[PDB]
């Protein structure tokens, strides 16, 4: 999971 | 927004598609390739191709069952382009490359068409 | 294979399909929250959920128009976990990472489950 | 286009  | 997103959520996604492809799970519709049959998802043909966009967004044709190709239309290259369209990946070789390119101006797909333009441009 | 990779497709496939899922076009299935309605495509429900795809993988249920989830289940937990489906962004809150935990564990969604997980994990 |  990453910040977009 | 301050959404978190799955690096490889679309790659799983894709891989699930290709798998019900594989077991012909959900299948919906058959292209015809002249004596070959190739059975998909009416979505992800749409998703792939500008030609099956077209051809599914019409009132009529959305309700078909069988869709038949140009006869022109070479079956190995629709395979080759079928595959990619469920995995990402082309198989584009020497013995290939012009019936793949002609298949993916037919169906619309911008993308192989410019990778085909280039390795035959490299060729030359 | 000697294939080639267009490393976007995975994620131009999902855009488009969320682009029919925004348009209406080819949904052919309603899921019941309660007192929401939420059409989809089954191939993409199946694609992201164990519990979607034991369901359309059913020899009866895989005919049905209409799914009608387990009443404790929330209908914004639904409605944004069906668009983490169509676009691999989830938009986690504070206010509703009880919801979307608990909808993720009934849909058998595992990674958004861990990231959940984590999340709380953080905050106790 | 990259090699997978
Ligand atoms: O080379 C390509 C690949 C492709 C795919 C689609 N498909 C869709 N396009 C849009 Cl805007 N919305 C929903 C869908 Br499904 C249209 C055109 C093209 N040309
Ligand atoms: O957390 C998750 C997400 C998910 C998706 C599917 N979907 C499919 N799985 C297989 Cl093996 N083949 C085709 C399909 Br469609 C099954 C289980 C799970 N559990
Ligand atoms: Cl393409
Ligand atoms: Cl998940």
């Amino acid at each position: 999971w990453v910040i977009p | 927004d301050s959404c978190i997103q799955f690096t490889r959520h679309a790659s799983d996604v894709l891989l699930n598609l290709n798998r019900l492809r594989s077991r012909d799970i959900l299948t919906d519709v058959v292209i015809v390739v002249s004596r070959e049959q190739f059975r998909a998802h009416k979505t992800v043909l749409m998703a792939c191709s500008g030609l099956f966009y077209s051809i599914f967004t019409d009132q009529l044709k959305c309700n078909l069952s069988v869709i038949n190709l140009d006869p022109e239309i070479n079956p190995e290259g629709f395979c080759i382009l079928l595959d990619f369209m469920y995995t990402s990946r082309l198989n584009l070789r020497e013995g290939n490359i012009m019936a793949v390119m002609a298949t993916a101006m037919y169906l619309q797909m911008e993308h192989v068409v410019d990778t085909c333009r280039k390795f035959i441009k490299a060729s030359e």
